[PDB]
Protein backbone atom coordinates (compact mmCIF):
# COMPACT_ATOMS: atom_id res chain seq x y z
CA UNK A 1 0.00 0.00 0.00
CA UNK A 2 1.26 3.67 -0.51
CA UNK A 3 2.52 5.75 1.96
CA UNK A 4 -0.17 7.86 3.56
CA UNK A 5 -0.22 11.49 5.17
CA UNK A 6 0.37 11.87 8.89
CA UNK A 7 0.08 15.25 11.04
CA UNK A 8 -0.86 16.19 14.46
CA UNK A 9 -3.50 18.95 15.82
CA UNK A 10 -5.17 19.69 18.64
CA UNK A 11 -9.01 19.59 19.23
CA UNK A 12 -9.56 22.77 17.36
CA UNK A 13 -7.70 21.86 14.54
CA UNK A 14 -4.49 24.13 14.99
CA UNK A 15 -1.76 22.50 13.19
CA UNK A 16 1.36 21.11 15.70
CA UNK A 17 3.16 18.90 13.62
CA UNK A 18 4.07 16.92 10.07
CA UNK A 19 5.07 13.35 9.37
CA UNK A 20 8.45 13.26 8.21
CA UNK A 21 9.46 10.23 5.68
CA UNK A 22 12.69 8.26 6.28
CA UNK A 23 15.37 7.37 4.07
CA UNK A 24 14.47 4.01 3.96
CA UNK A 25 11.02 5.12 2.84
CA UNK A 26 8.72 2.56 4.00
CA UNK A 27 7.20 4.70 7.29
CA UNK A 28 6.20 7.66 7.98
CA UNK A 29 7.05 9.37 11.34
CA UNK A 30 6.34 12.18 13.51
CA UNK A 31 7.06 13.62 17.56
CA UNK A 32 5.57 16.55 19.64
CA UNK A 33 6.81 17.92 23.05
CA UNK A 34 3.96 19.32 25.19
CA UNK A 35 4.13 23.30 26.47
CA UNK A 36 0.85 24.67 27.62
CA UNK A 37 -0.58 23.06 30.97
CA UNK A 38 -3.13 20.97 29.42
CA UNK A 39 -3.02 19.73 25.33
CA UNK A 40 -5.68 17.40 23.27
CA UNK A 41 -3.94 16.20 20.62
CA UNK A 42 -5.56 14.52 17.47
CA UNK A 43 -4.05 12.19 14.81
CA UNK A 44 -4.67 12.56 11.12
CA UNK A 45 -4.17 9.77 8.89
CA UNK A 46 -5.61 10.32 5.22
CA UNK A 47 -4.60 8.67 2.13
CA UNK A 48 -6.52 10.86 -0.49
CA UNK A 49 -3.12 11.69 -2.68
CA UNK A 50 -5.89 11.89 -5.95
CA UNK A 51 -9.20 10.02 -6.46
CA UNK A 52 -7.85 6.21 -6.97
CA UNK A 53 -10.03 3.42 -6.16
CA UNK A 54 -7.24 1.55 -4.38
CA UNK A 55 -9.79 -1.05 -2.04
CA UNK A 56 -8.42 -2.15 0.81
CA UNK A 57 -5.08 -0.63 1.72
CA UNK A 58 -4.29 -2.03 5.27
CA UNK A 59 -1.54 0.05 7.55
CA UNK A 60 -0.18 -0.52 11.04
CA UNK A 61 -0.07 2.45 13.62
CA UNK A 62 1.88 2.78 16.40
CA UNK A 63 2.07 5.34 19.32
CA UNK A 64 3.04 5.84 22.14
CA UNK A 65 4.00 8.73 25.17
CA UNK A 66 7.05 9.26 26.74
CA UNK A 67 7.93 6.17 24.78
CA UNK A 68 11.37 7.33 22.24
CA UNK A 69 11.55 3.67 21.48
CA UNK A 70 8.80 2.88 19.54
CA UNK A 71 10.88 1.90 16.32
CA UNK A 72 11.82 -1.49 18.56
CA UNK A 73 9.69 -1.56 21.60
CA UNK A 74 10.10 -5.36 22.21
CA UNK A 75 7.44 -5.34 25.13
CA UNK A 76 3.65 -5.80 24.23
CA UNK A 77 1.75 -2.58 24.49
CA UNK A 78 2.14 -1.19 28.27
CA UNK A 79 0.10 1.02 30.23
CA UNK A 80 -2.85 2.48 29.82
CA UNK B 1 -20.59 45.34 -2.89
CA UNK B 2 -21.62 48.41 -1.85
CA UNK B 3 -25.39 47.38 -1.25
CA UNK B 4 -26.22 44.80 0.98
CA UNK B 5 -26.92 41.57 -0.29
CA UNK B 6 -29.66 39.48 0.34
CA UNK B 7 -28.17 35.18 2.37
CA UNK B 8 -28.94 32.60 0.09
CA UNK B 9 -30.53 29.08 1.03
CA UNK B 10 -30.15 26.46 -0.04
CA UNK B 11 -33.31 23.87 0.13
CA UNK B 12 -34.61 20.15 -0.56
CA UNK B 13 -37.30 17.78 0.28
CA UNK B 14 -38.23 14.43 -0.03
CA UNK B 15 -41.54 12.33 0.06
CA UNK B 16 -41.28 9.09 1.63
CA UNK B 17 -45.07 7.52 1.67
CA UNK B 18 -47.80 8.98 1.37
CA UNK B 19 -50.48 8.15 4.24
CA UNK B 20 -53.81 9.30 3.50
CA UNK B 21 -56.55 11.38 1.78
CA UNK B 22 -59.49 12.73 2.66
CA UNK B 23 -61.97 13.17 -0.15
CA UNK B 24 -64.85 14.89 2.19
CA UNK B 25 -62.71 16.74 3.89
CA UNK B 26 -60.26 17.56 1.19
CA UNK B 27 -56.97 17.50 2.63
CA UNK B 28 -54.05 14.54 2.66
CA UNK B 29 -51.11 13.88 4.95
CA UNK B 30 -47.15 12.70 4.38
CA UNK B 31 -43.92 11.74 5.74
CA UNK B 32 -40.91 13.40 4.32
CA UNK B 33 -37.35 14.88 5.24
CA UNK B 34 -36.69 18.65 4.83
CA UNK B 35 -32.92 20.18 4.90
CA UNK B 36 -31.62 24.01 4.56
CA UNK B 37 -27.88 25.68 4.16
CA UNK B 38 -27.11 29.03 4.54
CA UNK B 39 -23.73 31.07 4.96
CA UNK B 40 -23.82 33.63 7.87
CA UNK B 41 -20.49 35.08 9.16
CA UNK B 42 -22.16 36.51 11.99
CA UNK B 43 -22.47 32.76 13.50
CA UNK B 44 -18.30 32.36 13.38
CA UNK B 45 -16.91 31.38 16.77
CA UNK B 46 -13.37 30.46 17.88
CA UNK B 47 -12.27 26.61 18.44
CA UNK B 48 -10.14 28.15 21.57
CA UNK B 49 -13.69 28.98 23.84
CA UNK B 50 -15.20 25.84 23.55
CA UNK B 51 -12.57 23.20 22.14
CA UNK B 52 -14.97 21.99 19.32
CA UNK B 53 -15.74 21.86 15.86
CA UNK B 54 -18.85 22.10 15.88
CA UNK B 55 -21.07 23.78 17.44
CA UNK B 56 -24.94 22.43 17.63
CA UNK B 57 -28.91 22.90 18.85
CA UNK B 58 -31.33 19.62 19.11
CA UNK B 59 -35.15 19.80 19.72
CA UNK B 60 -35.62 23.16 19.27
CA UNK B 61 -37.08 25.43 15.95
CA UNK B 62 -34.88 28.33 14.29
CA UNK B 63 -37.65 30.83 15.69
CA UNK B 64 -36.81 29.47 19.50
CA UNK B 65 -33.13 28.91 18.36
CA UNK B 66 -32.90 32.66 16.94
CA UNK B 67 -34.97 33.93 20.23
CA UNK B 68 -32.03 32.06 21.87
CA UNK B 69 -28.90 33.79 20.33
CA UNK B 70 -30.89 36.58 19.54
CA UNK B 71 -29.60 36.23 15.53
CA UNK B 72 -31.94 36.81 12.88
CA UNK B 73 -32.23 32.79 11.39
CA UNK B 74 -34.06 31.90 8.32
CA UNK B 75 -37.55 30.62 9.69
CA UNK B 76 -40.23 28.65 7.83
CA UNK B 77 -43.69 26.98 7.73
CA UNK B 78 -45.85 24.93 5.97
CA UNK B 79 -48.23 26.86 4.06
CA UNK B 80 -51.39 24.55 4.46
CA UNK B 81 -50.91 22.74 7.55
CA UNK B 82 -53.42 21.51 9.45
CA UNK B 83 -52.95 21.09 12.76
CA UNK B 84 -50.05 20.54 14.69
CA UNK B 85 -46.94 19.01 12.95
CA UNK B 86 -45.19 15.61 14.60
CA UNK B 87 -41.08 16.47 14.08
CA UNK B 88 -38.01 14.04 14.97
CA UNK B 89 -34.08 14.36 14.58
CA UNK B 90 -34.70 17.95 14.60
CA UNK B 91 -31.25 19.27 14.64
CA UNK B 92 -29.41 22.67 13.95
CA UNK B 93 -25.34 22.73 13.63
CA UNK B 94 -22.75 25.31 12.93
CA UNK B 95 -19.34 25.34 12.13
CA UNK B 96 -16.61 27.80 12.57
CA UNK B 97 -16.54 29.58 9.73
CA UNK B 98 -20.21 30.58 10.00
CA UNK B 99 -21.91 27.50 7.93
CA UNK B 100 -24.95 26.45 9.24
CA UNK B 101 -27.62 23.80 7.77
CA UNK B 102 -31.02 22.35 9.16
CA UNK B 103 -32.64 18.80 8.96
CA UNK B 104 -36.23 17.74 10.15
CA UNK B 105 -37.83 14.42 9.57
CA UNK B 106 -42.04 15.41 9.42
CA UNK B 107 -45.41 14.31 9.34
CA UNK B 108 -48.04 16.77 8.48
CA UNK B 109 -51.43 16.98 7.27
CA UNK B 110 -52.15 19.43 4.29
CA UNK B 111 -55.17 21.16 2.85
CA UNK B 112 -56.37 20.50 -0.94
CA UNK B 113 -58.81 22.89 -1.58
CA UNK B 114 -57.92 22.17 -5.68
CA UNK B 115 -59.19 18.41 -5.28
CA UNK B 116 -61.53 17.47 -8.05
CA UNK B 117 -63.69 14.10 -7.74
CA UNK B 118 -65.65 14.73 -10.82
CA UNK B 119 -64.55 11.79 -13.07
CA UNK B 120 -64.08 9.60 -10.44
CA UNK B 121 -62.49 6.80 -10.37
CA UNK B 122 -60.76 8.09 -13.45
CA UNK B 123 -59.56 11.21 -11.69
CA UNK B 124 -56.11 12.94 -11.65
CA UNK B 125 -55.11 14.73 -8.41
CA UNK B 126 -52.06 16.79 -7.73
CA UNK B 127 -50.23 16.86 -4.68
CA UNK B 128 -48.56 20.40 -3.53
CA UNK B 129 -46.51 21.09 -0.62
CA UNK B 130 -45.69 24.56 0.03
CA UNK B 131 -42.82 25.81 2.14
CA UNK B 132 -42.66 29.76 2.23
CA UNK B 133 -39.68 31.47 4.68
CA UNK B 134 -41.35 33.61 7.19
CA UNK B 135 -38.63 36.60 6.78
CA UNK B 136 -38.83 39.20 3.96
CA UNK B 137 -36.75 38.45 0.74
CA UNK B 138 -34.71 41.30 2.06
CA UNK B 139 -33.17 39.33 4.71
CA UNK B 140 -33.07 35.59 3.19
CA UNK B 141 -33.76 33.92 -0.19
CA UNK B 142 -34.14 30.66 -1.71
CA UNK B 143 -30.94 29.86 -4.16
CA UNK B 144 -31.26 26.71 -5.05
CA UNK B 145 -32.16 23.22 -4.94
CA UNK B 146 -30.58 20.37 -3.20
CA UNK B 147 -31.58 16.66 -4.15
CA UNK B 148 -30.12 14.44 -1.02
CA UNK B 149 -32.45 11.76 -1.82
CA UNK B 150 -35.24 10.54 -4.21
CA UNK B 151 -37.79 12.96 -4.50
CA UNK B 152 -39.87 10.46 -4.47
CA UNK B 153 -38.80 6.89 -2.47
CA UNK B 154 -40.34 3.55 -3.46
CA UNK B 155 -41.44 0.87 -1.15
CA UNK B 156 -42.60 -2.45 -0.79
CA UNK B 157 -45.62 -3.70 -1.98
CA UNK B 158 -48.39 -1.90 -3.97
CA UNK B 159 -49.69 1.28 -3.21
CA UNK B 160 -53.56 3.04 -3.88
CA UNK B 161 -51.75 6.13 -5.45
CA UNK B 162 -49.59 5.74 -8.14
CA UNK B 163 -46.86 8.54 -8.62
CA UNK B 164 -46.50 9.54 -12.35
CA UNK B 165 -44.66 12.59 -12.15
CA UNK B 166 -42.84 15.48 -9.64
CA UNK B 167 -41.04 18.58 -10.22
CA UNK B 168 -39.58 21.65 -8.25
CA UNK B 169 -39.86 25.49 -8.12
CA UNK B 170 -38.80 27.93 -6.36
CA UNK B 171 -41.11 31.70 -7.05
CA UNK B 172 -41.92 34.45 -4.95
CA UNK B 173 -45.37 35.63 -3.40
CA UNK B 174 -46.94 38.69 -1.54
CA UNK B 175 -45.93 39.37 2.25
CA UNK B 176 -47.49 40.47 4.74
CA UNK B 177 -46.26 44.44 5.81
CA UNK B 178 -45.44 44.59 2.04
CA UNK B 179 -42.29 43.18 0.67
CA UNK B 180 -41.95 39.67 -0.73
CA UNK B 181 -40.99 36.29 0.83
CA UNK B 182 -39.79 33.29 -1.08
CA UNK B 183 -41.73 29.89 -1.74
CA UNK B 184 -40.74 26.12 -2.31
CA UNK B 185 -43.23 24.53 -3.91
CA UNK B 186 -43.13 20.42 -4.66
CA UNK B 187 -46.05 19.02 -7.00
CA UNK B 188 -47.09 15.08 -7.05
CA UNK B 189 -49.13 14.00 -9.76
CA UNK B 190 -50.79 10.80 -8.69
CA UNK B 191 -53.68 8.46 -10.29
CA UNK B 192 -55.50 5.37 -8.69
CA UNK B 193 -54.88 1.78 -9.46
CA UNK B 194 -57.55 1.36 -12.36
CA UNK B 195 -57.60 -2.73 -12.83
CA UNK B 196 -58.96 -2.82 -9.18
CA UNK B 197 -62.08 -0.54 -10.07
CA UNK B 198 -62.24 -2.00 -13.22
CA UNK B 199 -62.43 -6.28 -12.56
CA UNK B 200 -64.28 -4.93 -9.14
CA UNK B 201 -66.98 -3.35 -10.77
CA UNK B 202 -67.50 -3.45 -14.25
CA UNK B 203 -67.42 -6.74 -15.48
CA UNK B 204 -69.96 -8.06 -13.15
CA UNK B 205 -72.17 -5.12 -13.70
CA UNK B 206 -72.27 -6.41 -17.99
CA UNK B 207 -72.98 -9.60 -16.75
CA UNK B 208 -76.43 -8.83 -15.24
CA UNK B 209 -76.97 -6.40 -18.47
CA UNK B 210 -76.15 -9.56 -20.52
CA UNK B 211 -78.58 -11.32 -18.62
CA UNK B 212 -81.10 -8.82 -18.46
CA UNK B 213 -80.51 -8.60 -21.86
CA UNK B 214 -80.33 -12.07 -23.23
CA UNK B 215 -84.16 -13.22 -22.13
CA UNK B 216 -85.67 -11.62 -25.08
CA UNK B 217 -84.86 -14.39 -26.68
CA UNK B 218 -87.52 -16.45 -25.28
CA UNK B 219 -91.23 -16.99 -26.38
CA UNK B 220 -92.38 -17.73 -23.35
CA UNK B 221 -93.13 -14.19 -21.35
CA UNK B 222 -93.84 -15.85 -17.48
CA UNK B 223 -90.27 -17.34 -17.75
CA UNK B 224 -89.25 -13.67 -19.35
CA UNK B 225 -90.73 -11.87 -16.68
CA UNK B 226 -89.85 -13.76 -13.34
CA UNK B 227 -86.50 -14.04 -14.86
CA UNK B 228 -86.95 -10.03 -14.91
CA UNK B 229 -88.20 -9.35 -12.02
CA UNK B 230 -85.01 -11.79 -10.19
CA UNK B 231 -82.33 -10.03 -11.90
CA UNK B 232 -83.56 -6.28 -10.82
CA UNK B 233 -83.33 -7.96 -7.76
CA UNK B 234 -79.87 -9.34 -8.21
CA UNK B 235 -78.32 -6.10 -9.87
CA UNK B 236 -80.22 -3.91 -6.64
CA UNK B 237 -77.82 -6.61 -4.37
CA UNK B 238 -74.89 -6.11 -6.56
CA UNK B 239 -75.65 -2.31 -5.98
CA UNK B 240 -75.64 -2.40 -2.61
CA UNK B 241 -72.70 -4.98 -2.45
CA UNK B 242 -69.94 -2.63 -3.99
CA UNK B 243 -71.75 0.63 -1.87
CA UNK B 244 -68.36 0.58 0.18
CA UNK B 245 -66.46 1.46 -3.01
CA UNK B 246 -69.00 4.77 -3.52
CA UNK B 247 -67.67 7.64 -1.79
CA UNK B 248 -70.15 10.22 -0.71
CA UNK B 249 -69.68 13.50 -1.37
CA UNK B 250 -72.78 15.42 -2.14
CA UNK B 251 -72.77 15.44 -5.56
CA UNK B 252 -72.51 13.11 -8.56
CA UNK B 253 -69.60 11.18 -10.33
CA UNK B 254 -69.28 8.66 -13.40
CA UNK B 255 -69.85 5.44 -11.77
CA UNK B 256 -73.40 7.13 -9.82
CA UNK B 257 -74.81 7.67 -13.51
CA UNK B 258 -73.76 4.79 -14.80
CA UNK B 259 -75.37 2.76 -12.04
CA UNK B 260 -78.74 4.87 -12.20
CA UNK B 261 -78.87 4.36 -16.15
CA UNK B 262 -78.41 0.41 -15.81
CA UNK B 263 -81.04 0.37 -12.86
CA UNK B 264 -83.26 2.80 -14.91
CA UNK B 265 -83.14 0.07 -18.23
CA UNK B 266 -83.16 -2.81 -15.84
CA UNK B 267 -86.57 -1.60 -14.34
CA UNK B 268 -87.88 -0.51 -18.31
CA UNK B 269 -86.84 -4.57 -18.81
CA UNK B 270 -89.68 -5.75 -16.32
CA UNK B 271 -92.18 -3.34 -17.09
CA UNK B 272 -91.33 -4.35 -21.13
CA UNK B 273 -92.22 -8.16 -20.46
CA UNK B 274 -95.08 -7.16 -18.84
CA UNK B 275 -96.64 -5.52 -21.50
CA UNK B 276 -95.35 -8.68 -23.56
CA UNK B 277 -97.40 -11.06 -21.45
CA UNK B 278 -100.60 -9.21 -21.40
CA UNK B 279 -100.18 -8.78 -25.35
CA UNK B 280 -99.48 -12.59 -25.37
CA UNK B 281 -102.30 -12.72 -23.17
CA UNK B 282 -104.94 -10.92 -25.72
CA UNK B 283 -103.70 -12.83 -28.44
CA UNK B 284 -101.50 -10.69 -30.43
CA UNK B 285 -97.84 -12.96 -30.44
CA UNK B 286 -96.73 -11.19 -33.36
CA UNK B 287 -96.39 -7.65 -32.06
CA UNK B 288 -94.44 -9.20 -29.17
CA UNK B 289 -92.18 -10.93 -31.12
CA UNK B 290 -91.48 -7.57 -32.94
CA UNK B 291 -90.98 -5.73 -29.46
CA UNK B 292 -88.73 -8.63 -29.00
CA UNK B 293 -86.61 -7.92 -32.24
CA UNK B 294 -86.80 -4.12 -31.23
CA UNK B 295 -85.52 -4.42 -27.63
CA UNK B 296 -82.78 -6.84 -28.78
CA UNK B 297 -81.73 -4.36 -31.64
CA UNK B 298 -82.15 -1.19 -29.18
CA UNK B 299 -80.56 -1.38 -25.79
CA UNK B 300 -76.76 -2.01 -26.84
CA UNK B 301 -76.94 1.05 -29.16
CA UNK B 302 -78.01 2.61 -26.13
CA UNK B 303 -75.76 1.84 -24.08
CA UNK B 304 -72.98 2.87 -26.47
CA UNK B 305 -74.29 6.14 -27.10
CA UNK B 306 -74.47 6.49 -23.46
CA UNK B 307 -71.05 5.45 -22.97
CA UNK B 308 -70.08 8.05 -25.96
CA UNK B 309 -71.49 11.11 -24.48
CA UNK B 310 -70.16 10.34 -21.27
CA UNK B 311 -66.83 10.56 -23.07
CA UNK B 312 -67.20 13.57 -24.66
CA UNK B 313 -68.58 15.46 -21.62
CA UNK B 314 -66.07 14.35 -19.11
CA UNK B 315 -62.67 13.21 -20.98
CA UNK B 316 -62.37 15.47 -23.89
CA UNK C 1 -66.50 25.32 20.19
CA UNK C 2 -63.18 23.93 21.24
CA UNK C 3 -59.63 24.74 20.95
CA UNK C 4 -59.23 26.98 17.40
CA UNK C 5 -55.80 26.30 15.00
CA UNK C 6 -54.27 29.45 13.85
CA UNK C 7 -51.21 29.92 11.46
CA UNK C 8 -49.40 33.33 10.50
CA UNK C 9 -50.59 34.88 13.51
CA UNK C 10 -48.40 38.18 13.66
CA UNK C 11 -49.11 42.02 15.25
CA UNK C 12 -46.65 45.11 13.53
CA UNK C 13 -46.13 48.59 14.51
CA UNK C 14 -45.27 51.37 13.20
CA UNK C 15 -43.53 54.28 14.41
CA UNK C 16 -46.43 56.86 13.78
CA UNK C 17 -48.70 54.48 15.83
CA UNK C 18 -50.21 52.56 13.59
CA UNK C 19 -50.84 48.62 14.13
CA UNK C 20 -52.56 45.54 12.25
CA UNK C 21 -53.77 42.25 13.23
CA UNK C 22 -53.40 39.05 10.89
CA UNK C 23 -54.47 35.46 11.35
CA UNK C 24 -55.32 32.38 9.27
CA UNK C 25 -57.86 30.41 11.20
CA UNK C 26 -59.72 27.07 11.32
CA UNK C 27 -62.37 26.94 13.78
CA UNK C 28 -65.79 24.65 14.91
CA UNK C 29 -68.65 27.15 15.34
CA UNK C 30 -72.29 25.78 16.97
CA UNK C 31 -75.51 26.16 15.18
CA UNK C 32 -78.54 26.07 17.24
CA UNK C 33 -80.50 27.95 14.76
CA UNK C 34 -80.39 24.73 12.36
CA UNK C 35 -83.73 23.47 11.08
CA UNK C 36 -83.88 19.88 8.67
CA UNK C 37 -87.34 19.54 8.53
CA UNK C 38 -87.60 19.93 5.16
CA UNK C 39 -84.47 17.77 4.25
CA UNK C 40 -83.17 17.62 1.57
CA UNK C 41 -84.98 21.08 0.28
CA UNK C 42 -84.13 22.53 3.49
CA UNK C 43 -81.46 26.14 3.23
CA UNK C 44 -79.52 27.28 6.16
CA UNK C 45 -77.66 30.00 7.21
CA UNK C 46 -74.02 30.07 8.41
CA UNK C 47 -73.31 33.30 10.84
CA UNK C 48 -70.15 33.85 11.95
CA UNK C 49 -69.85 36.97 15.09
CA UNK C 50 -66.60 37.91 16.14
CA UNK C 51 -67.21 40.31 19.32
CA UNK C 52 -64.90 42.28 20.49
CA UNK C 53 -63.44 41.51 24.38
CA UNK C 54 -63.51 45.60 25.35
CA UNK C 55 -66.23 47.98 26.15
CA UNK C 56 -67.58 50.08 23.22
CA UNK C 57 -65.54 53.79 25.38
CA UNK C 58 -62.23 51.98 24.59
CA UNK C 59 -62.48 49.99 20.78
CA UNK C 60 -65.42 50.18 18.45
CA UNK C 61 -65.85 48.38 14.87
CA UNK C 62 -65.83 52.19 12.84
CA UNK C 63 -65.30 49.88 8.85
CA UNK C 64 -65.26 46.88 6.88
CA UNK C 65 -62.37 46.33 4.88
CA UNK C 66 -63.08 43.81 1.73
CA UNK C 67 -59.21 42.80 1.77
CA UNK C 68 -60.58 39.44 -0.54
CA UNK C 69 -63.28 38.18 -2.17
CA UNK C 70 -65.54 37.07 1.24
CA UNK C 71 -66.63 33.94 -0.28
CA UNK C 72 -63.56 32.01 -2.67
CA UNK C 73 -63.81 29.84 -5.10
CA UNK C 74 -62.34 26.34 -5.28
CA UNK C 75 -61.30 23.66 -8.17
CA UNK C 76 -64.04 21.14 -8.36
CA UNK C 77 -67.85 20.76 -6.80
CA UNK C 78 -69.25 21.38 -3.61
CA UNK C 79 -71.94 19.93 -1.36
CA UNK C 80 -73.04 23.36 -0.27
CA UNK C 81 -73.68 26.00 -2.69
CA UNK C 82 -73.66 29.80 -1.60
CA UNK C 83 -76.52 32.17 -2.32
CA UNK C 84 -75.42 35.08 -1.04
CA UNK C 85 -73.50 36.72 1.79
CA UNK C 86 -73.44 39.78 3.94
CA UNK C 87 -71.71 41.41 6.40
CA UNK C 88 -73.04 43.77 9.11
CA UNK C 89 -71.44 45.66 12.81
CA UNK C 90 -73.65 45.43 15.79
CA UNK C 91 -74.38 46.07 19.21
CA UNK C 92 -74.87 43.71 21.51
CA UNK C 93 -74.85 44.06 25.77
CA UNK C 94 -71.60 43.50 27.55
CA UNK C 95 -70.81 42.09 31.05
CA UNK C 96 -70.75 44.85 33.36
CA UNK C 97 -73.20 46.87 31.77
CA UNK C 98 -71.84 49.22 28.93
CA UNK C 99 -71.53 47.16 25.41
CA UNK C 100 -69.46 45.70 23.04
CA UNK C 101 -69.15 45.58 19.55
CA UNK C 102 -69.89 42.58 17.09
CA UNK C 103 -69.27 41.90 13.71
CA UNK C 104 -71.12 39.39 11.71
CA UNK C 105 -70.81 37.55 8.17
CA UNK C 106 -73.87 35.61 7.02
CA UNK C 107 -73.57 32.87 4.43
CA UNK C 108 -77.00 31.69 2.88
CA UNK C 109 -76.68 27.53 1.80
CA UNK C 110 -77.97 24.91 -0.22
CA UNK C 111 -77.77 21.59 -1.47
CA UNK C 112 -77.08 19.99 -4.45
CA UNK C 113 -80.74 19.20 -5.66
CA UNK C 114 -79.69 17.24 -8.93
CA UNK C 115 -77.88 14.74 -6.33
CA UNK C 116 -80.81 13.75 -4.29
CA UNK C 117 -83.12 13.74 -7.26
CA UNK C 118 -81.56 11.48 -9.95
CA UNK C 119 -80.09 9.22 -7.32
CA UNK C 120 -83.27 8.66 -5.02
CA UNK C 121 -86.79 9.72 -6.73
CA UNK C 122 -86.53 8.00 -10.38
CA UNK C 123 -85.75 4.58 -8.93
CA UNK C 124 -88.27 4.61 -6.59
CA UNK C 125 -90.69 6.51 -9.62
CA UNK C 126 -90.31 3.23 -11.59
CA UNK C 127 -90.27 0.80 -8.50
CA UNK C 128 -93.80 2.03 -8.04
CA UNK C 129 -94.56 2.24 -11.57
CA UNK C 130 -93.88 -1.53 -11.25
CA UNK C 131 -95.85 -1.89 -8.53
CA UNK C 132 -98.83 -0.32 -10.52
CA UNK C 133 -99.05 -1.57 -13.93
CA UNK C 134 -99.30 -5.17 -12.99
CA UNK C 135 -102.76 -4.55 -12.13
CA UNK C 136 -103.64 -5.03 -16.31
CA UNK C 137 -102.79 -8.56 -15.86
CA UNK C 138 -105.87 -11.15 -15.81
CA UNK C 139 -103.49 -13.95 -14.47
CA UNK C 140 -103.94 -13.14 -10.90
CA UNK C 141 -101.32 -15.51 -9.82
CA UNK C 142 -98.59 -13.78 -11.50
CA UNK C 143 -99.76 -10.04 -9.92
CA UNK C 144 -99.60 -11.85 -6.71
CA UNK C 145 -96.13 -13.45 -7.23
CA UNK C 146 -94.77 -9.77 -9.48
CA UNK C 147 -96.23 -7.89 -6.32
CA UNK C 148 -94.20 -9.91 -3.55
CA UNK C 149 -91.48 -9.33 -5.82
CA UNK C 150 -91.43 -6.16 -6.06
CA UNK C 151 -92.08 -5.84 -1.86
CA UNK C 152 -88.84 -6.86 -1.52
CA UNK C 153 -86.89 -4.69 -4.29
CA UNK C 154 -88.74 -1.90 -2.70
CA UNK C 155 -86.85 -2.79 0.63
CA UNK C 156 -83.56 -3.77 -0.93
CA UNK C 157 -83.44 -0.22 -2.74
CA UNK C 158 -84.06 1.80 0.51
CA UNK C 159 -81.75 0.03 2.44
CA UNK C 160 -79.38 0.48 -0.25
Amino acid sequence: APLPRLRLTDSGGKPLAFGLIDQPGESVELNYTCDQDICELVVHVDGTDGQKDSGEAVYRLLVGINAPNLRESGQTPVGS
Amino acid sequence: SVFLESDLVTVGLAVDQIVGVDQRSENFSVVGTLKLSWHDPKLGFSPDQCGCTVKSFEDASIRAVAGEINLPLPSFSFYNQQGNRWSQNQVIFVTPDGRASYFERFTVTLQAPDFDFLAYPFDRQKFSIKVDLAVPTNMFIFNEIERFQQVVGDQLGEEEWVVTSYSQEITEVPFERGSTNSRFTTTLLVKRNLEYYILRIFVPLFLIISVSWVIFFLKDYGRQLEVASGNLLVFVAFNFTISGDLPRLGYLTVLDRFMIVSFCLTAIVVLISVCQKRLGAVGKQAVAAQIDTWVLVIYPLVYSLYIIWVYLRFFT
